[PDB]
């Protein structure tokens, strides 16, 4: 409607930061928190204008959901350096 | 769903249905119409004879029809500058 | 005794923070189910209205009066 | 003045930039303390002060994990300024383009967006909310239940406890 | 010795006692009844707006 | 005119109220320099508070003997104080080696690397004689900008 | 015993000066403590000892003010 | 739409102070009958246009109510006014003594 | 006002910060030095990965904190719903909690 | 507003008169004479020190870092400060809608302060106690919502007002025996001057936070880590002792409320002194290991009691 | 609840004017029927459409939870 349109345009940009990928794998892991982060204002905005009560508890399952990729995702960040040396989109070896 | 649930019950996920205490939802009022509407298999398959409190229905939450309309009052009220003003507040 | 005299002394001496652990978490699943206290917890909680009061029109109905001090449906006595 | 929560949304996108155009998990990870906090901000305003600040518990407890790994990894060989590489600085100078350029429009009448909808100005209209309920008031005033949705306190109990045995194999 | 130690003691008893009293004793000035009424949830914010709208104009919380 | 002399007193008063020591265990004057914070003879919120980092602190105290292994080390700690700095060397070895100072590894004063405002002679520096070394300091912080 | 301490202290002010005395000995001097005094001293030092109080210590003794110059 | 009339309904509407409401849970008891058939109307018919007659009931039995404690003991009335608005919002806590020296005037 | 108040902290706390930073100034020499606390040269230039050791407890941290936030409701949803029915799946959230911790005492990790 | 300006320059004072109490309290826990030469106690060696370190010490770091380093000791103060805000007192500025949750959040806030210390010096040598105090804040940060959640079960909801008016007849410390002995140790978690403490301290590692910094911004900092510990027995003063309330006498309340902060204040200086470091590593096996579990069982008791006998706000 | 009606109803007599007001000679708005098709359950909703002049009464009546006094 309006408030919608600065918060949806900050998913975009999110949107190109997970498609984008330079030097270090860090980036995307921050990412996948930053557009959980755009959809949680997202879900809270929708809910509470036109009031459920009801599905105010589903954000905060979402929540929950938000981090559960991101510290497995974190994690495997840990044995890639242990199998190399340093994380890297730039070091692959499969085809 | 591909497979339902029978006996046991894992709902509480359409808009206006059994409230949290009491409280009941900011689009109730046409909330209720478009469960009256669609209870039949031909009305959402057709859409065309829901298609009057479906509209009503997008005016309450996106208020996008109310929007265009406050928006032409404010324009009008700011265009005339210095001729025709009024202010009973 | 087997392991309930012999094996519980041999968590006291090694790690005694453990008993308390398992104990105290224990009594707090067993309590709720046979204590005769627990359902009165819930008719204060049922009785507490958080929303207004209803009206409803009245046609041959038992057990219903008016808003004034009058012996109707039930109402909470239970504990001053 | 009248605008409480659409300045904040300025804000909100203005650390967002910092993850497209990337500035390494150090300046790139201010962005979720600073657009982060402001944005419980946005969520605080429009009501419910629990679900506000429940952001603030997790997205900054979680990046002292990340930033548990900004020393560590990978990320440790040069700090890499979003203000000196070539690469970095072009991607945030468009960036803000697509933010700054975008309010120009908003000041006198409607903005024009890629979408459909027109935003309008909406000052007053920016709360859409009657008081209604007084006596435990709020649809998040009375927000997380145990209650109701029995069936997703179990599917998340279990999606807490995969985790913690997964992550040991993986290690 | 305690007669060093109590000086101490005394210097925090002045300035620490100061935000509990400077919060209560301002509400002399800035409201009719040394009160600020709590907010908590719209129903005692309800009741704020329509006493400021009933014969207080200005005033924000005012008796009769 | 008066204000303004009294003024530069007022930012000397507060180098004459407290300054910090820096633990430097270079030799036995350090052991002393630890009597320092031994309760007989204190210096503890008298206008000497222990925490180290030559970052943080006011005045180093160099306690002992220096060698040319010691001499690009302790150039740079001297550096890396506050620019209001004052350097006390206490002992025989920090004036110019206690016997040594004819020797090949012994640098000769503290001087050749590192600036002295105040010396203190004692070798084992009683802790009388080590009250001098900061209260002087006090007493020489006269006069500090006059235009 | 509470009541004697209390009294212990007044006395210790009102033995050694006054009022402006107590404050010259409060502000300038680091310890205060009244008894027996030697006296006599070149310049102008006051000199007190003959003090229990603990082990290795002959009361305040006190500076002279403008001893030579 | 077709909006109410510009002279709308009751005449010198509402009390000029707040939590004065607020003290009082007398007025539950009393004058109930046009309370709840106000209540009665609103919640079978949703608008406020057409249950605005039983409304003018409600505002016009308000004026009546607040009247008869201003006529009879109206200095225990007034003392446990003042106390209320003294406090925050305790509503009966710390008040209860006050609370003593009124309902008992009222009893008689 | 909330925005008034935390602003005005804020403001003042910057303020001091400006007080220190430009009434001192005499010189400033080629004399700071990169890792100082101890002295000399560093010897690791710059930025090297480091890592590890506490690789595992930090990655449960951000699981569990997960669950804490679950566990808000407890004392501020227990006013309306039924306690009988809510029992059974209170506990349950903090019983699972306990069983993913019997699972990390079986080799905790390298800390 | 008035208000605001009356709780941060008499609070500024009370974090300079600590300075104090950190060495004579300490100094006699030593038996050693702490201030005596500068003021009749000593009393103008604190108001000195602001004299000492802001006016005249000009530091900025070497190799530094860009923007931050200088943003640290702002968010030192800017988010440990603004803590004093939400405190139900006698009478809260801006009474929040929920209470605890602002103050748990700013917590972990204000501990980014000595994380951004980290990335001050570019160099490898600060940044070692920057990772140590990680561990030894983020474990604590589980633990420390738990024992909230069984107190606040246990007497009303999250607002701060509740709290004061749930002590009526007796305090919250005989009820939560174990817990309240929890709140000794769970309350340094942030960087704080005691034996449990984190990566601040000097002893056998160089000083977190303090190394990088100078003496301005490094002063900066310790009128923010001090300001904590005085944050800390306010809080545990509201949790778990109360005595009485008074609305109409503010006066009976502000002397009682001080003198019960007054003795917890002395109480983390008395552990600073007595007890030496915990390691890095066995910190991490006192909690997690040890007490996480006894916690939680003591979590699982406080669900149950409001059931087994009513209980609810 | 009664006084919440109240002004509701005198906060719609008073946009009423002012659509009047300003429509008169080239714009074609009606006013009547409203924005809903419906026309029978008729929900007040006064949040966005209540107060469309002066900012200080505005900003007091949206915002509940900021500032809360
Ligand atoms: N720009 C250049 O590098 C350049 C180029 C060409 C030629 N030169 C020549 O090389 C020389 C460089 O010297 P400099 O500029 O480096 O010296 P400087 O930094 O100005 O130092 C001179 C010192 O003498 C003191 N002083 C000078 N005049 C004084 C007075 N009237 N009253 C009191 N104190 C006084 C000052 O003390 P206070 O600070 O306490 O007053 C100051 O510390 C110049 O004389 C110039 O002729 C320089
Ligand atoms: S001067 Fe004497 S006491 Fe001091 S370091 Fe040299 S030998 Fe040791």
């Amino acid at each position: 409607s309006m408030v919608y349109m600065n918060i949806m345009m900050a998913f975009t940009v999110s949107l190109v930061g997970l498609l984008m990928y330079r030097s270090h794998l860090m980036s995307s892991l921050l990412c996948l928190e930053g557009m959980m982060l755009s959809l949680f204002v997202m879900a809270a905005l929708t809910i509470l204008n036109s009031h459920f009560t009801l599905a105010s508890m589903m954000p905060i399952i979402l929540l929950v959901f938000a981090a559960c990729e991101a510290a497995l995702g974190l994690s495997l960040l840990v044995m890639v350096s242990n199998t190399y040396g340093t994380d890297y989109v730039q070091n692959l070896n499969l085809l | 769903q591909k497979r339902l649930g029978v006996d046991l019950d894992r709902w509480m996920t359409i808009q206006s249905a059994e409230q949290p205490h009491k409280i009941p939802s900011r689009c109730h009022a046409f909330e209720k119409e478009w469960i009256e509407c669609a209870h039949g298999i031909g009305s959402i398959r057709a859409e065309k004879e829901c298609k009057i409190e479906f509209e009503d229905f997008r005016e309450c939450l996106l208020r996008q029809k109310t929007m265009k309309r406050l928006h032409a009052i404010r324009r009008q009220r700011e265009k005339l500058i210095k001729e025709g003003k009024y202010t009973p507040p | 005794a087997e392991r309930v005299a012999a094996f519980l002394k041999n968590v006291w001496a090694k790690e005694p923070v453990l008993v308390a652990s398992f104990a105290i978490a224990g009594l707090a699943v067993i309590l709720p189910t046979l204590s005769p206290y627990t359902k009165y917890s819930l008719m204060i909680n049922x009785x507490x209205x958080x929303x207004x009061x209803x009206x409803x029109x009245x046609x041959x109905x038992x057990x219903x009066x008016x808003x004034x001090x009058x012996x109707x449906x039930x109402x909470x006595x239970x504990x001053x | 003045m009248l605008y409480i929560v659409f300045i904040l949304s300025v804000i909100f996108v203005m650390g967002f930039v910092g993850f497209s155009s990337k500035p390494s998990p150090i300046y790139g990870g201010l962005g979720l303390i600073v657009s982060g906090g402001v944005g419980c901000g946005i969520v605080l305003n429009f009501g419910g002060s629990f679900l506000g600040l429940m952001v603030f518990l997790i997205y900054l407890g979680g990046m002292m994990v990340v930033f548990g790994y900004t020393t560590a990894m990978a990320t440790e060989q040069y700090p890499e300024i979003w203000l000196s590489n070539k690469a970095v600085l072009g991607a945030f100078v468009t960036g803000l383009l697509m933010e700054f350029f975008m309010v120009y429009y908003v000041l006198k009448d409607k903005e024009v967006e890629v979408v459909f909808e027109f935003n309008g100005l909406g000052d007053w209209v920016i709360y859409d909310t009657g008081d209604s309920g007084f006596f435990s008031e709020e649809a998040m005033g009375i927000a997380a239940l145990y209650s109701y949705g029995t069936w997703l306190v179990i599917v998340t109990g279990w999606s807490l406890l995969i985790g913690v045995v997964v992550i040991m194999e993986i290690t | 010795m305690w007669f060093e130690v109590l000086p101490g003691i005394a210097v925090m008893g002045v300035c620490l006692f100061i935000p509990g009293m400077a919060t209560a004793r301002i509400h002399r000035f800035s409201n009719g009844g040394k009160e600020k009424r709590v907010a908590h949830y719209p129903y005692q914010w309800y009741l704020m707006e329509r006493d400021r709208r009933v014969s207080g104009v200005n005033r924000s919380y005012v008796s009769k | 005119e008066y204000v303004v002399a009294k003024l530069d007193d007022l930012i000397n008063w507060a180098r004459r109220s407290s300054l910090w020591p820096m633990t430097f265990g270079l030799a036995c004057c350090a052991v002393e320099m630890m009597h320092m914070a031994a309760p007989r003879y204190d210096m503890d919120r008298f206008g000497v508070v222990f925490r180290a980092s030559p970052r943080q602190s006011d005045v180093m105290i160099v306690a002992g003997t220096l060698t040319n292994k010691m001499a690009p080390a302790l150039r740079k700690v001297y550096d890396q104080m506050p620019e209001p700095r004052y350097v006390v060397s206490m002992g025989s070895c920090a004036n110019g080696g206690g016997y040594y100072h004819y020797s090949y590894s012994v640098v000769r004063g503290c001087d050749r690397i590192v600036p002295v405002d105040i010396y203190v002679p004692g070798c084992p520096p009683t802790a009388e004689a080590l009250l001098y070394g900061i209260l002087q300091l006090q007493k020489k912080i006269k006069r500090e900008k006059r235009l | 015993e509470l009541l004697q301490v209390l009294k212990r202290g007044l006395q210790q002010v009102s033995g050694h000066g006054g009022l402006r005395g107590y404050l010259r000995v409060l502000f300038r001097a680091n310890d205060v403590r009244v008894g027996t005094l030697v006296g006599e001293d070149k310049y102008g030092n006051k000199y007190y000892e003959d003090n229990k109080q603990f082990f290795g210590r002959h009361r305040w003794v006190i500076y002279t003010t403008e001893m030579n110059g | 739409e077709l909006p109410s009339l510009e002279d709308l309904k009751v005449q010198e509407v509402k009390v000029s102070s707040s939590v004065l409401k607020a003290a009082a849970h007398h007025y539950g008891a009393q004058c109930d009958k046009p309370n709840k058939e106000f209540m009665l109307c609103r919640w079978e018919e949703k608008d406020p246009r057409r249950c605005l007659e039983e409304g003018k009931l409600v505002n016009q039995c308000a004026l009546e109510f607040f009247r008869q404690i201003k006529r009879h003991c109206a200095e225990p009335f007034t003392e446990y006014w003042t106390c209320i608005d003294y406090s925050g919002l305790q509503l009966f806590r710390r008040c209860r003594k006050q609370q003593a020296q009124f309902d008992e005037c009222v009893l008689d | 006002n909330l925005m008034l108040a935390l602003l005005t902290n804020f403001t003042l706390a910057t303020l001091l910060v400006i007080i220190a930073f430009w009434l001192p100034q005499l010189n400033v020499y080629s004399e700071k030095t990169s890792p100082y606390e101890c002295g000399f040269d560093p010897m690791g230039s710059a930025r090297l990965p480091f890592s590890m050791k506490f690789f595992l407890v930090a990655i449960t941290f951000l699981l569990f904190d997960l669950e804490i936030a679950l566990l808000l409701p407890l004392p501020w949803a227990s006013q309306t719903a039924n306690l009988n029915t809510m029992l059974t799946m209170a506990l349950f959230l903090i019983i699972l909690l306990a069983v993913s911790l019997a699972y990390e005492w079986t080799q905790k990790g390298l800390e | 507003m008035i208000n605001i300006l009356m709780l941060i320059i008499p609070i500024l004072l009370a974090v300079a008169f600590l300075t104090l109490v950190e060495r004579k309290v300490l100094g006699y826990m030593q038996l050693r004479k702490g201030p005596n030469v500068v003021g009749p106690y000593g009393l103008l060696q604190p108001i000195a020190d602001a004299i000492k370190l802001f006016i005249k010490e000009p530091l900025r770091p070497a190799t530094s870092s860009a923007s931050m380093f200088i943003l640290a000791p702002i968010m030192a103060l800017g988010l440990a400060l603004t803590m004093w805000i939400p405190l139900p007192m006698p009478y809260p500025l801006i009474n929040m809608n929920l209470g605890v949750l602002f103050m748990l959040a700013m917590s972990s806030l204000a501990v980014y302060s000595i994380l951004w210390s980290g990335w001050a010096s570019n160099s490898k040598y600060a940044l070692i106690g920057a990772l140590r105090a990680v561990a030894q804040t983020i474990s604590y940060e589980v633990t420390l919502a738990i024992i909230l959640l069984s107190v606040l079960l246990m007497s009303g909801s999250f607002t701060l007002s509740t709290l004061i008016t749930t002590q009526e007849q007796m305090w919250l410390i005989l009820p939560a025996w174990p817990l309240a002995m929890m709140w000794f140790i769970s309350t340094l978690a942030e960087t704080n001057r005691a034996p449990f403490d984190l990566t601040e301290g000097e002893s056998e590692l160089v000083s977190g936070f303090n190394v990088e910094y100078a003496a301005g911004p490094f002063a900066l900092f310790f009128m923010a880590e001090y300001a904590n510990i005085i944050m800390m027995n306010i809080f545990t003063a509201i949790l778990f002792l109360g005595t009485s309330h008074n609305p109409h006498m503010p006066e009976l309340y502000t002397i009682n409320f001080t003198i019960k902060s007054l003795l917890l204040t002395m109480s983390f200086l008395w552990i600073r002194a007595s007890y030496p470091r915990f390691r890095y590593d066995q910190l991490m096996h006192l909690l997690w290991k040890n007490f996480l579990p006894l916690t939680l069982a003591l979590c699982m008791w406080h669900v149950s009691l409001p059931i087994l006998t009513s209980g609810i706000p | 609840l009664q006084a919440e009606k109240d002004r509701r109803v005198l906060q719609m007599l008073r946009e009423n004017l002012e659509e009047e007001a300003t429509v008169m000679k080239d714009x074609x708005x009606x006013x009547x029927x409203x924005x809903x098709x419906x026309x029978x359950x008729x929900x007040x909703x006064x949040x966005x459409x209540x107060x469309x002049x002066x900012x200080x009464x505005x900003x007091x009546x949206x915002x509940x939870x900021x500032x809360x006094x």
